[PDB]
């Protein structure tokens, strides 16, 4: 922004010495140097919401595959299975505001 | 209040300078008024968990 | 126990809103005052240049002057405070434009001739030097004297021959 | 789902002196504020009213005020509750009694004919409403229920007293009579005698006529005395310009109403040019008179705006005599025909008379 | 899942608000680009029918009219002036109408250009505006310089590396600088000159008219420059007319532009007065006597 500033304030004197595109050759470097930090930022905030989302559905089905196979105490009834299900609805808020 | 009763003296000006100054103002202040918003959650979700 | 004393600095400041309200600085409008003001100055060329002319946004985060007309417009506040004490600091130092600083120097004389108030006038111009104002001399992080004109003739350093 | 927070680390640096606001402008003219409305309804906004309790004291007040349909659900209101509680109270009564029991008829039951609360709102309506079938009669060996039934008949003489005088109050109002009276959409302003004067037309619809009439005329405006004071709305009062000075006028035909603008008169420094629209200067008339049918006082209001003067125009004669009386014809009230008239102000019509004068 | 609608439309309203505020800026930039305009093209063959660069200057003005707001209240009224090739010419005008006049004749900068103009023998418009740019030097009215190493900020399109170019920088002005700047030729530029002497502008002028050969030279008016400034401007103009053959001169100085084959000046909208010798401006003492 600093030096694309610079380049705007004295536009016309560029514009009139033809080396709009030579400034514009350092204007691209500086733009591909500020994308490659924008992909990592989004390659981590890709990850972050990523993991946001599959962390509550993962925790689910390792709890249902456990009871079912290694407990196998009860026949799975829905007033307890619906009732975790809002349970983990309701406690996934907080856990992604603590941080 | 502080800033009207600021000294003006050149090792306190050079060292934290007008814009330094302002966005102190601009982040510190802002930064503080959302952890006061988000304070009853660090009471609450632990003991709601 | 101190008043509105008017000061002026080397380095000018200036207000992020318009030429009239900055050379106002929270001031009730007269438009007699204001136009001598300016004419004193000869800043109406200079108003003239700009597109709106005194409601230009002046100062940083805006139109951006050149340093003669940044002390300009201070030394114009600073004479429309209308203050029982005038300090200045360099006025004709940044801005060393002959016929201006001559007129902006018999203006004072003749405002604080009619108001009778102390003004302070710390500067190197050479042109008005000498004269039947006082004056005090600085050096080495003293006053060497502070009294009439004649004192630095009846020194034995005339100013280096005040540069003649 | 979620969102993000304000995590503002350097609000951009660069983002500033954006400017341009773009705003529409367009409430420079928006509208003109109107001291009363052309059909009277005083257009004026109260605020900080600090009432205690006197609004709710005047309560006939306020059922007299309130509209027809407002009345009337007001009184089927009051009368199906003071229905519903007296029917409550004897059904109570005939429960501690205990005729409501099915049981043999060895006692004397407090009230006859007694089976449910059907019934027991059935007695209530013709002991309130003084029906009486008789088939639910009342006992001699229930006092409580004499003593109810006394009280009962108390309380409604005292509603039927009451309602029927809110009828009669509402019925007096005659505000939509009052509102028949006409006024001129615009009035205007042109020289009589030499004179000039502000000339108004007023006149009434129905045939029956308004006793006591009586019109008042002021001026609001803004008025600063040479002593600092700022009066926002100053009302000076105007004169009718009358053969005796009084406001009492004989109103059958549309009257043209007219005042001489003289030295004293505060128009006496108007000119035709500051006559636009937003302008300060409104006229206010106000006439006052009692009904022949309701013998009850009414009162017309009606602005003119300086807008709404016609400078230089006359009124049509609205009056024309027929074979055996007068017609009038009330399409013309408001036409107006141009009056050829000097454009200078009252006070250089005046100063010009006395230069000619004093050449003369 | 009855549960969580509340939740779930509380944060689709508040998404939808954000979306929209910033679709607003997005619908701003989409406005923004819509501003088509500036072509950079010419109506003709560029390969080998206009000039390689011009050098005699040989430019005849027939009835040349300029006007900026969509050809209306132009600045020139049918200017038809002989220019003198081979030779520099410095027309100077009280009112500044005329020099910016011709400054936006030179480079065809002007929205309406109501007339003809012959460059070097062939048309203007018809030729390569970056090319015409370039192969024509211009000073400007205040000293505005680039942030960024000299080799790269003198000649950043050229791009040449000889050392001419350097001994031309060090010779022309600013030698001390140069000798104390440890780059040199390469040495960066400290945010555009903000501590820098005012005449580097005119030094980094020079250097890019004797890179690039420019033979047609444009000046502007100088809005503060000393005596010997002006004493140093007066001499690169005399070495340009010496080696280029060509210089313009565009100013309110009678004194400075008196020293030119030929001077005049234009006002209200139309050429005011052209005096073919440098004696004749002098010869009027109207002129003289309004710039002094
Ligand atoms: N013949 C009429 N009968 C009833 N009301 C009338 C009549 N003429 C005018 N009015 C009333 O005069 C007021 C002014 O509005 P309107 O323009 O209709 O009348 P006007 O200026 O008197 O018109 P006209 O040209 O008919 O005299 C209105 O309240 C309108 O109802
Ligand atoms: O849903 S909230 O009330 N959100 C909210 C933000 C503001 C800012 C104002 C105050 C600062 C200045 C701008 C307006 N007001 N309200 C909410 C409340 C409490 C905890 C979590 C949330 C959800 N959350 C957090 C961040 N983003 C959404
Ligand atoms: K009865
Ligand atoms: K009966």
């Amino acid at each position: 922004l600093k030096q694309t500033n610079e380049m705007l304030r004295g536009m016309k004197l560029l514009k009139l010495y033809a080396w709009e595109s030579i400034f514009c050759s350092r204007v691209e470097v500086t733009r591909r140097k500020e994308m490659t930090s924008l992909r990592a930022f989004a390659v981590y905030t890709s990850i972050s919401i990523f993991m946001n989302t599959a962390i509550p559905i993962a925790a689910v089905l390792i709890t249902f595959v456990g009871h079912v196979s290694f407990f196998k105490e009860s026949d799975l009834s829905p007033s307890v299975a619906f009732a975790s299900l809002s349970l983990f609805h309701i406690l996934v808020t907080p856990l992604f505001l603590l941080s | 209040n502080k800033i009207m009763h600021l000294s003006t003296s050149n090792l306190s000006m050079g060292e934290m300078t007008a814009g330094q100054i302002c966005n102190l103002v601009a982040i510190d202040t802002n930064q503080l008024m959302w952890f006061f918003f988000l304070c009853p959650n660090l009471w609450a979700m632990p003991v709601q968990i | 126990s101190r008043g509105p004393v008017a000061y002026a600095s080397q380095k000018p400041w200036l207000l992020n809103a318009t030429v009239e309200e900055n050379i106002t600085f929270e001031s009730p409008f007269n438009k007699q005052r204001y136009k001598m003001v300016i004419e004193a100055c000869s800043l109406q060329p200079d108003i003239d240049i700009l597109p709106h002319g005194d409601q230009t946004q002046i100062g940083e985060r805006g139109i951006n002057l050149s340093g003669g007309q940044r002390q300009r417009i201070s030394v114009a506040r600073a004479l429309y405070q209308q203050t029982n004490v005038v300090f200045l600091d360099d006025p004709f130092s940044a801005l060393d434009v002959h016929l201006s600083d001559h007129l902006m120097q018999a203006g004072i004389l003749e405002l604080l001739r009619d108001d009778k108030r102390t003004v302070v006038l710390v500067t190197h111009k050479l042109q008005y030097l000498p004269h039947a104002d006082w004056i005090i001399a600085m050096k080495d992080g003293t006053i060497q004297r502070e009294g009439t004109l004649k004192d630095f003739q009846r020194s034995e350093c005339q100013l280096f021959e005040h540069w003649k | 789902m979620l969102s993000r927070k304000g995590i503002i680390p350097e609000e951009y640096v660069l983002t500033r002196l954006a400017e341009d606001p773009t705003e529409p402008r367009y409430r420079t003219r928006e509208r003109r504020a109107r001291f009363v409305s052309k059909k009277g309804n005083c257009n004026v906004a109260h605020k900080n009213i600090r009432e205690q309790g006197r609004f709710l004291q005047d309560v006939f007040t306020t059922l007299v005020d309130l509209k027809w349909p407002h009345t009337l659900l007001i009184f089927t209101m009051s009368f199906l509750c003071s229905w519903l509680l007296f029917a409550m109270v004897w059904w109570l009564i005939a429960f501690a009694h205990g005729d409501l029991a099915p049981g043999e008829g060895t006692n004397v039951p407090c009230v006859t004919s007694i089976h449910s609360f059907s019934s027991a709102f059935l007695f209530s309506i013709e002991v309130q409403v003084t029906i009486g079938f008789g088939g639910r009669m009342v006992t001699e060996e229930c006092p409580l229920a004499i003593l109810i039934l006394i009280v009962q008949n108390i309380v409604g003489l005292m509603i039927n007293a009451i309602m029927l005088g809110c009828i009669f109050m509402k019925t007096a109002q005659a505000h939509r009579r009052a509102e028949t009276l006409i006024f001129s959409k615009h009035a205007v302003i042109t020289l009589r005698h030499g004179r000039l004067c502000f000339m108004l037309r007023v006149g009434d619809l129905r045939k029956s006529m308004i006793i006591s009439a009586t019109i008042h005329m002021q001026v609001v405006r803004k008025t600063t005395s040479p002593e600092g004071e700022v009066v926002p709305l100053h009302q000076v009062d105007i004169p009718m310009e009358n053969g005796v000075g009084g406001n009492s006028i004989f109103l059958v035909a549309p009257l043209i109403i007219y005042h001489v603008i003289d030295s004293n008169s505060p128009l006496y420094d108007l000119a035709p040019s500051d006559l636009h629209h937003h302008q300060d200067l409104e006229i206010i008339v106000i006439l006052e008179g009692v009904v022949e049918t309701t013998g009850i006082t009414t009162q017309a209001r009606t602005s003119y705006l300086a807008d709404e003067i016609l400078w230089g125009q006359r009124f049509v004669p609205i009056v024309a005599e027929e074979d055996g009386r007068y017609s009038v014809d009330y399409s013309k009230f408001g036409n107006t025909v141009k009056v050829p008239t000097p454009l200078c102000t009252a006070r250089q019509l005046d100063e010009d008379r006395s230069l000619l004068d004093a050449l003369t | 899942y009855a549960l969580m609608v509340s939740n779930y439309l509380n944060w689709m309203v508040r998404n939808l608000a954000d979306m929209e505020i910033q679709l607003g800026a997005v619908k701003r930039i989409h406005a923004l680009l819509k501003t088509e305009a500036e072509s950079y093209e010419g109506l003709l063959a560029p390969s080998l029918i206009p000039k390689n660069w011009p050098d005699q200057g040989k430019i005849q003005i027939q009835n040349l009219s300029v006007r900026y707001d969509s050809s209306l209240k132009p600045v020139l009224k049918h200017v038809n002036a002989l220019i003198s090739p081979g030779q520099k010419i410095g027309i100077c005008g009280r009112t500044g109408s005329g020099k910016s006049s011709f400054s936006l004749a030179f480079f065809r900068m002007v929205d309406m250009f109501e007339g003809r103009i012959i460059i070097d023998g062939i048309d203007i418009a018809k030729l390569p505006l970056h090319t015409l740019r370039s192969r024509l030097s211009i000073i400007l009215q205040d000293p505005v310089l680039f942030s960024g190493t000299i080799r790269f900020n003198l000649d950043p399109e050229k791009k040449c590396s000889d050392s001419t170019l350097w001994e031309a920088l060090e010779i022309a002005q600013l030698k001390l600088v140069v000798k104390a700047l440890p780059g040199g030729l390469d040495a960066i530029i400290t945010e555009g000159g903000e501590n820098f002497s005012q005449g580097q502008r005119q030094l980094f002028c020079l250097a890019r008219a004797f890179v690039r050969k420019t033979s047609i030279f444009i000046m502007d008016e100088a809005t503060a420059s000393i005596d010997m400034a002006t004493e140093n401007i007066l001499q690169k103009v005399v070495m340009t007319a010496f080696a280029d053959r060509t210089v313009v001169t565009i100013a309110h100085r009678v004194h400075t532009i008196l020293s030119a084959d030929l001077v005049m000046v234009l006002k209200r909208g139309a050429i005011l007065e052209f005096d073919k010798p440098e004696t004749l401006l002098s010869q009027k003492d109207s002129v003289f006597a309004s710039f002094v």
